[PDB]
């Protein structure tokens, strides 16, 4: 059994476990048909693309629009510029809005 | 503003109006450079550098062949085109840049969660070599075989003797 | 490793622009049913300086937390919350003891690591003083498993690789102990 | 990373040699960037037109399916 | 054995001096290498053991009893082809010296045999791409082995460009599948056979269809086979089909698991068009190799119907058909190479120019073969009648077994169309026979001392000098009698094809 | 199918050569002289130049002997491999295999031997080399590593068969045999 | 960090590099997206059970 | 491709037009029309016509033929037998 | 714009321009492999990408030699 | 790892190159301040190619024979071989002896190409002239 889905550090990646449980199910001798392993196939494909999870987020965003809910009042706060991950945004006691250093670690 | 869109807009314009063979060997270099930069800044810096190391050597060999085969044909020839038909073509092309039709896959943003289990932390090239030289060593040895065939093949084609 | 991923900060802001990266916060605390625990507040240099003393003090709890992860069978982060809180408290206990017993020796060692690219080989002298102070006051010995006790690299008399730049504070503090302790 | 260094060189030389071809190409480039930045929705609506005419599941098609399930499920409870 | 002996031959060929005799003797060493390769392969691979399917080299390769039979067939046909370059085809130096003037001829063949035999075994998308390049590159190098020939180089340029486009299509198909599933091993991909896009595998088949000259991509192969030297055209027109069609059968075996009838319809469309082009295309042609190019396109369409149906009756049909068609292909090209000795010599209208690479280039250069050599003319008639499908020759059972599998699967249209295609193509098959024999009586008492064969000297005028060399004559005799008398052993041969399994088991 | 007892699903290179029968050496010689002999036969069947017999040059016979020598070994290697796999009659090889394994077990030594390879590389090496003899006619690949994936259970060496009582081997339990998997991961479950 | 997972611009805008049998199928043929939309719809239909 | 597409009527027709642009005694030119008698060309006028007929058909008269040419029909015969299209680059034919 | 085969106008009118199109087309496959492998954190895809680059460079050399010898055949008189 | 400082440097390099062109463009005196021989476009006697004083045939678009074309072609197979060792360089320890033996096998198969090129003399210069010494002989009677 050759290795598949090898992470960048040589070990199993995020989705290897899903793939491994599919192989074990499909190759088990206790199974009359491949029907038991159908949910395991969807789980592996969901691990890679997250297509159903993205689809759920599509419904939640759309359902919030039709009820007039504010996107900025029900979502999660975010910052787009890395230089402005400031100590005030991070919540430090002596925080400030001055830019952080990202030029050279 | 994603300035790579403008770069490909200029490249597509020059591919429609290119006339001689030197311009084609420049369309190739004008294509690898956007690929190398976008790989460098988004997905893989390792393969951005591998592209530069290998394709440039192929480009110069390609260029030197143009010198030995340039045959006066397309310097004095005429093309018609039309500026309006060029820009209209590029406008219609620019309209549809959605290579995929899964709207949720193209619109919803995702994240990954880091873990500290990988304490032996090395580069992607070390893992690629670790697998290539151990588990897929047959693939490497066939590639070595194909490279040997090219060496014999180039000689039996080009050498008059 | 400088590979761009989707789980941490990337190389530059051109990577963020291409990925349209959003750095997202969550204002919600952990649910009240889960018991609270104070997180470890030490940064990289103090943690690396204290790595082998946290190992020598929390070995039972570190192994038990990791063994919980293996027995969790995928349900890892949920089923080992209680074991994880023990690990955090034990690690904070070591850092607490360092700042009360070996404060100057401890702060000397991780100030050298910050001065020296966080390479253990560059700060042997300050490490030796910290090892001596910790052993006397906390009875903790640094051990590198899998090798004989006399082949441990941090105890090598004449190492091949040595720091190019010398930490002046470590040189001064090493001389003071030489003339006062090993008479 | 070499496009960052070359881009100022190529762009100015492109305008010098072909000022009208460059202005038309650059003008169209900026217009779509204004469509995306200011949410004019022109490119999105063209995309919604292409999916409808080619038989793809559109954004409205997927939302209609949800509304059909929503009405079906509510009556199943009432 | 192949890989090890190739390295020795590569080095040895570059060490010794260049002479026609040494190249000919090096070719005979290549003959011994393939024979030892066959003996070693037979000694270890047996149909009964490989029925289950055995993984090798970290599951990169997968050999079963269906793959194994094709590998032995490839080795056997390659043995027959090397006899052409390892012995005298005509015995006259002006013609035969061409086969001995290139020392890398045997090296390229051994390079390609490795690619031919490994391709049906591929079990991973990464190794599928690597091997299909290895097979393609060797074919390009063989098409250009005669680099001082303008037509040979022009064909290799056409071959390279078209075959690179197909390879990109093949690579693009595998990249799409990897993108969908994140997996590279075929057996792993089979676990997700119901969820990947099955038309991503049709794109993979489309690239394979280009490499076998299927319509609508038939144009380049008809052009290349006619422009290449007859010795080159003999190899490149048959060898790629033995491996690629076997691989197509295995891919179609996996595709049939999900039973996508839309995919079955697209392939049926390509088969239908190829029958029309293969039959009507050859009606108005004057070159024999152009005629045989359409014959190849037609017989591939027949096999692809068996591959498309893909059932228990299809294994027997494909296995038997590919074996008997390879022998007929070998037999016809062997005769065409030999009968250049009966060509008249000038001592003129239309300014017809004949080159040393293809002395027999037009169908009407086969005139009066019934007078010059009756036994060879009959041997050519038997082969052509086999292509027609005249019972009880081998070609009849090939069409009979193909029809059984096709009609068993409900391909009523394609079964009728091929039988109409067979009748249409009979017109240009009969034209060969008309040229060979129909003017026998009105030309029997004529003085023909202007033939190529008459330029040869005589030893003593008291000895008996055979007009055709020993090895090439025995091969033509053996293959012709196998084609003619297959009725004697047909029952035993078809029982053997029953045992060749592709995951049938029970 | 006339199957036999499985000895080793991936025999080591040294074991295959050591277990050569006198006929396997005989076929090795036949391959070595069969290649120059075929060059004489081909000339006898049809002379390369002209119509008279001419002995091929010594340089051709030198390279032919080398080609036959490798071909003779590959044939003999596949002949001996089938006995390990059980495809061919291997009654003699089973008795020899059982004596060698029981002798090594009684010495608390691995029947497979100690390896320079870590657990991954032993597993990887077995994946690459197992069943590779099926393509030995195309390209070579041999098992030259001491891995533990041989397709056999060492418990079958703990039952005395007919003609093995005079060996008097006292076999320890498998957890005391050095360099075996079942006696390697003592302290950590991911380190041997 | 939350980021999009779209293909590079050069892949979906280069005049030549964007053309292939599978890329045209992904862009112009609805056969693939019809099947995958069924999987997403089953998620909401199966909530009630 | 590399073959002539010339007919005897076209070559004669193009020859007459090229000869009409000169100062000839008569504009009625056929195959039998001689250069010295009917058209009235001296040594230099004849060779001006030959080179003019060379440029029109992209052919070059050999020295032996040119010195011995008498009639218009001889030129038409020469062009038909000797005309070849010029070789094109390696890209014009195959592309 | 793709379905009307707009790419056939972007390819130049020399044999070498066809070679460049083939290289660009294959390079599109490798960029797609790198993109998927990086998102999945899968090194098997990157091994595939490396193999594609090496193999694509091999056929570039083999095709060039055929075109090189094709041009030599035309310049065959070589009376010098 | 942070490459924001590297991004600024690459930006500066791109701008710095255009400075040399611009500064030379703004510094040179206008042609009317010089001998005033007009714009460079008209002065064809200056913009013509240099041929050491005497004009020659304009052979810009004629093909140029290249005597080292075979060596240039063989550069690509060897360049790929060198680039194939990069995975081994950074993984030499991990692969151990198994990878080292595979690395040698990779190089041993490619060394046959080196033997082949040496024995065939394929890396020479393809001259079109050959200097051969004829022997003077006398057909005496
Ligand atoms: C061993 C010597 C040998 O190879 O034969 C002498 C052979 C003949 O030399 P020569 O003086 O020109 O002989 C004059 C005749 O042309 C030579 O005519 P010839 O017919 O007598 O020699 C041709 C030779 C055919 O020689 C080969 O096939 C070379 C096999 C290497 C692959 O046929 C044989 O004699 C076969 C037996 C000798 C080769 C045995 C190789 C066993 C595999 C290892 O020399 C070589 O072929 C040298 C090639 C190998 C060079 C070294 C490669 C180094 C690779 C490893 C580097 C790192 C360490
Ligand atoms: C289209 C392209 C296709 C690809 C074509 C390229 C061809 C590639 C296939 C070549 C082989 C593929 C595998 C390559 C990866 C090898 C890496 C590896 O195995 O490293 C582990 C291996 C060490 O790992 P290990 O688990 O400790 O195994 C120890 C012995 O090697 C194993 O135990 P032992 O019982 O063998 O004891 C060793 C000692 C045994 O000597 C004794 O003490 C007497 C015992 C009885 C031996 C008497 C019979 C000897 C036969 C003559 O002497 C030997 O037997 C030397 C072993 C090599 C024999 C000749 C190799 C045949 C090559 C043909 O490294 C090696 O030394 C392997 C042997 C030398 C490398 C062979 C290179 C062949 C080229
Ligand atoms: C440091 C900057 C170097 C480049 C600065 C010069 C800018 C010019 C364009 C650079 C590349 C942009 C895309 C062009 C692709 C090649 C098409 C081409 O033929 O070159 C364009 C150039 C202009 O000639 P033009 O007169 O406008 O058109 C012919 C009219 N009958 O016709 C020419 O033949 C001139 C080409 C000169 C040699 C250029 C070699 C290519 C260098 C590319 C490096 C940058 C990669 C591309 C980045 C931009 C991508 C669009
Ligand atoms: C040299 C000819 C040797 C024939 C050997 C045919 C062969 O490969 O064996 C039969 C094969 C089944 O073999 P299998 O059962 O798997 O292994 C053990 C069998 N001993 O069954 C097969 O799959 C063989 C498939 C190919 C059969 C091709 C038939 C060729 C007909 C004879 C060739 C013409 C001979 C011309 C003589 C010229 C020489 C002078
Ligand atoms: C070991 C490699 C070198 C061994 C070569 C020994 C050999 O081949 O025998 C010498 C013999 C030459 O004899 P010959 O050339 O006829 O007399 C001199 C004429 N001036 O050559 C011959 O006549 C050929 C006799 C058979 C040669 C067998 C050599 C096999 C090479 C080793 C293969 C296994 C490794
Ligand atoms: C072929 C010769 C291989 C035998 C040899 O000389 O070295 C084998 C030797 C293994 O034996 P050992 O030292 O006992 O390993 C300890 C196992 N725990 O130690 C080794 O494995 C050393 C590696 C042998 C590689 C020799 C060079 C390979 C030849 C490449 C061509
Ligand atoms: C480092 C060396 C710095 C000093 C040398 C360059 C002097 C630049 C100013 C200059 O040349 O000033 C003279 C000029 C105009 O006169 P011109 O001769 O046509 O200038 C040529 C300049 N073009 C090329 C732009 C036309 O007047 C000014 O616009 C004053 C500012």
């Amino acid at each position: 059994a050759p290795l598949q889905q090898v992470g960048r550090h040589g070990g199993p990646n995020k989705c290897f476990g899903e793939f491994q449980r599919v192989v074990e199910c499909m190759t088990n001798a206790k199974h009359d048909s491949y029907e038991p392993c159908n949910n395991l196939k969807n789980d592996y494909l969901e691990c890679r693309k997250h297509k159903v999870e993205r689809y759920k987020a599509f419904l939640m965003q759309k359902h919030a629009e039709e009820l007039g809910k504010d996107p900025e009042e029900i979502g999660a706060p975010f910052v787009r510029k890395r230089r402005f991950l400031t100590s005030k945004t991070l919540g430090l006691v002596d925080g400030d809005d001055y830019e952080i250093g990202v030029e050279k670690i | 503003m994603n300035l790579e869109i403008l770069d490909l807009s200029i490249l597509g314009f020059y591919s429609l109006i290119s006339s001689n063979s030197f311009e084609s060997i420049a369309i190739l270099v004008a294509t690898i450079m956007p690929v190398i930069t976008e790989l460098w800044y988004n997905y893989s810096q390792l393969f951005a550098l591998l592209y530069t190391l290998i394709y440039v050597g192929a480009v110069v060999i390609l260029f030197v062949f143009i010198l030995s085969v340039i045959n006066e044909k397309e310097e004095y020839e005429y093309e018609y085109s039309g500026l309006f038909i060029l820009i209209l073509v590029l406008l219609l092309d620019d309209l549809d840049d959605n290579e995929s039709n899964d709207n949720d896959y193209n619109n919803v943003y995702i994240t990954d969660y880091a873990d500290w289990f990988n304490n032996y932390n090395e580069s992607d090239l070390s893992v690629i070599g670790n697998l290539l030289f151990t588990e897929y060593a047959l693939l490497l040895l066939i590639i070595s075989f194909i490279l040997l065939m090219s060496i014999i093949g180039l000689i039996l084609i080009v050498k008059k003797d | 490793s400088s590979t761009h991923t989707n789980d941490s900060l990337n190389s530059s802001n051109y990577v963020d622009k291409l990925k349209d990266t959003h750095f997202v916060f969550e204002n919600d605390k952990l649910p009240s049913e889960i018991p609270d625990v104070e997180e470890v507040g030490a940064t990289t240099a103090p943690l690396l300086s204290a790595a082998y003393f946290i190992g020598a003090k929390c070995q039972d709890y570190n192994d038990d937390f990791m063994l919980c992860q293996k027995e969790a069978k995928g349900n890892g982060p949920i089923d080992c919350l209680k074991e994880g809180r023990r690990v955090t408290r034990c690690a904070s206990g070591v850092l607490k003891d360092l700042n009360t017993h070996c404060s100057d020796e401890f702060r000397l060692h991780w100030q050298c690591l910050s001065f020296s690219n966080l390479e253990y080989k560059n700060c042997r002298k300050a490490e030796s003083l910290l090892n001596k102070c910790v052993f006397e006051k906390m009875n903790l010995v640094k051990k590198i498993p899998g090798i004989p006790e006399d082949r441990q690299i941090h105890l090598k008399q004449n190492p091949v690789l040595k720091p190019v730049a010398l930490h002046q504070d470590s040189e001064v503090a090493f001389k003071k102990a030489q003339n006062e302790n090993s008479i | 990373p070499y496009l960052v260094a070359f881009r100022p060189a190529v762009l100015v030389f492109f305008f010098i040699r072909q000022p009208i071809g460059a202005g038309l190409l650059a003008g169209g480039f900026l217009f779509w960037q204004a469509d995306r930045h200011f949410n004019f929705g022109i490119r999105d609506n063209i995309h919604n037109f292409k999916q409808t005419i080619l038989g793809f599941p559109t954004q409205a098609s997927k939302w209609e399916t949800f509304k059909q399930v929503d009405a079906q499920k509510r009556a199943q409870l009432v | 054995m192949l890989f090890t002996s190739l390295l020795l031959i590569i080095v040895y060929g570059s060490l010794v001096n260049k002479s026609h005799l040494l190249t000919k003797l090096i070719n005979r060493l290549g003959l011994i290498i393939i024979i030892y390769t066959l003996l070693i392969h037979l000694n270890i691979n047996t149909l009964e053991n490989l029925s289950i399917g055995i993984n090798m080299f970290n599951n990169l390769l997968l050999i079963n009893s269906f793959n194994n039979t094709i590998i032995e067939l490839i080795l056997i046909i390659c043995i027959l082809y090397v006899l052409l370059i390892s012995f005298n085809i005509t015995g006259l130096s002006i013609i035969d010296n061409l086969n001995y003037s290139k020392r890398t001829f045997i090296v390229i063949v051994l390079f390609n045999i490795i690619g031919l035999t490994l391709l049906p075994l591929v079990n991973d998308i990464m190794i599928l791409f690597i091997i299909i390049e290895l097979q393609s590159y060797s074919l390009y190098l063989l098409t250009a082995i005669f680099n001082e020939s303008h037509n040979s180089t022009k064909s290799a340029l056409y071959y390279f460009i078209v075959g690179s486009i197909a390879s990109f299509i093949i690579l693009d198909a595998t990249v799409s599948i990897y993108d969908d599933l994140g997996l590279t091993n075929i057996q792993y991909i089979l676990m997700y056979i119901d969820k990947l896009e099955i038309f991503d595998l049709l794109c993979l088949l489309f690239g394979l269809f280009i490499k076998i000259g299927l319509a609508p991509f038939y144009s380049y192969s008809i052009t290349i086979y006619s422009l290449s030297p007859t010795i080159i055209t003999n190899y490149i027109s048959l060898m790629p089909k033995l491996s690629i069609l076997t691989l197509i059968y295995i891919i179609m075996h996996y595709i049939n698991i999900v039973n996508n009838t839309d995919l079955n319809y697209v392939i049926s469309f390509l088969i239908l068009i190829s029958m029309f082009i293969g039959s009507f295309g050859g009606l108005n042609v004057i070159r024999i190799k152009t005629l045989l190019a359409y014959s190849s396109l037609l017989n591939v369409s027949y096999m692809l119907l068996a591959i498309l149906s893909n059932s228990n009756e299809s294994i027997i049909a494909y296995i038997y058909y590919i074996i008997q068609y390879s022998l007929t292909h070998i037999n016809i090209f062997s005769i065409i190479l030999v009968i250049s000795i009966y060509l008249p010599i000038m001592n003129n209208m239309l300014n017809v120019m004949i080159t040393k690479y293809s002395p027999i280039e037009y169908i009407n250069q086969l005139k009066n073969l019934f007078i010059n050599n009756i036994f060879i003319a009959i041997a050519l008639c038997i082969s052509i009648f086999s292509l027609i499908g005249i019972p009880p020759l081998t070609g009849f059972y090939g069409k009979y077994l193909v029809l059984i599998s096709g009609l068993n699967n409900g391909y009523v249209l394609l079964s009728i169309v091929l039988i109409i295609a067979s009748s249409i193509s009979t017109v240009y098959y009969a034209t060969i026979l008309k040229v060979l024999s129909f003017d026998t009586l009105s030309f029997k008492d004529i003085i023909s001392n202007n033939l190529i064969i008459n330029t040869s000297p005589e030893n003593n005028n008291n000895e008996i000098k055979p007009e055709i060399s020993n090895v090439i004559s025995y091969v033509i005799s053996s293959l012709t009698l196998i084609i003619l008398l297959i009725i004697i052993q047909y029952e035993n041969i078809v029982k053997g094809a029953y045992l060749v399994l592709l995951y049938n088991w029970v | 199918m006339e199957t036999y007892e499985l000895i080793d699903s991936d025999p080591k290179f040294s074991r295959v050569v050591r277990y050569f029968r006198p006929s396997d050496y005989l076929t090795w010689a036949l391959g070595t002289i069969g290649a120059p002999g075929l060059m004489v036969l081909f000339e006898k069947i049809e002379p390369a130049k002209g119509n008279t017999f001419k002995m091929p040059p010594p340089s051709i016979m030198r390279i032919a002997t080398t080609i036959g020598f490798f071909g003779g070994f590959y044939y003999a290697y596949t002949s001996s491999t089938k006995r390990f796999w059980g495809y061919s009659e291997n009654a003699k090889e089973v008795a020899k295999d059982r004596y060698e394994v029981k002798k090594a077990l009684s010495e608390k030594k691995s029947p497979y031997g100690s390896s320079l390879l870590n657990p991954y590389q032993q597993d990887m090496s077995a994946r690459n080399s197992t069943n590779s003899q099926l393509l030995l006619a195309i390209f070579p690949w041999f098992n030259v590593a001491n891995h533990q994936s041989h397709g056999i259970d060492l418990r079958k060496y703990y039952e005395v068969r007919d003609g093995e009582e005079n060996w008097n081997f006292t076999l320890p339990p498998l957890d005391q045999v050095k360099d075996l998997d079942v006696a390697q991961y003592k302290e950590y479950s991911n380190y041997p | 960090p939350y980021s999009n997972t779209r293909r590079p611009w050069v892949l979906r805008r280069h005049i030549i590099m964007k053309n292939s049998p599978t890329k045209w199928a992904r862009k112009y043929s609805s056969r693939r997206d019809e099947r995958e939309q069924e999987i997403k719809d089953d998620y909401i239909r199966g909530m009630g059970e | 491709q590399s073959a002539s597409t010339l007919t005897k009527e076209d070559v004669l027709t193009r020859s007459v037009s090229v000869l009409r642009g000169f100062e000839v005694k008569t504009k009625d030119i056929d195959l039998q029309t001689t250069f010295v008698q009917d058209l009235g060309m001296d040594s230099l006028d004849l060779n001006d016509a030959l080179v003019a007929l060379e440029e029109e058909f992209d052919v070059v008269f050999d020295d032996k033929t040119a010195n011995e040419i008498k009639t218009v029909g001889e030129v038409v015969d020469f062009v038909l037998a000797n005309y070849l299209p010029t070789e094109q680059s390696i890209n014009h034919t195959i592309r | 714009m793709d379905l009307i085969l707009l790419m056939l106008v972007a390819v130049g009118l020399n044999i070498i321009d066809i070679y460049i199109m083939i290289e660009i087309l294959i390079m599109g496959c490798t960029v797609n492999t790198i993109y998927s492998a990086s998102l999945d954190n899968d090194m098997i895809g990157l091994i595939y990408s490396l193999i594609q680059i090496i193999i694509a460079g091999v056929e570039s050399a083999i095709g060039l030699s055929i075109l090189v010898n094709y041009n030599r055949i035309r310049n065959s008189e070589e009376i010098e | 790892m942070l490459q924001d400082l590297f991004n600024n440097y690459v930006i500066l390099v791109g701008i710095l190159g255009l400075i040399f062109l611009g500064v030379n463009y703004f510094i040179v005196e206008s042609p009317r301040m010089d001998e005033n021989n007009g714009n460079i476009s008209d002065y064809i006697e200056k913009s013509g190619p240099f041929e050491c004083g005497f004009s020659s045939f304009e052979q810009s678009h004629n093909p140029i024979p290249i005597a080292f074309i075979l060596v240039a072609l063989l550069f690509l197979p060897f360049d790929l071989e060198v680039s194939s060792m990069l995975p081994y360089i950074v993984s030499i320890y991990s692969v151990g002896i198994y990878g080292l033996i595979i690395f040698i096998l990779f190089l041993l198969i490619l060394i046959v190409g080196f033997i082949y090129e040496f024995n065939t003399k394929s890396l020479s210069i393809t001259t079109i002239l050959h200097k051969k010494n004829k022997a003077l002989v006398k057909n005496l009677y």
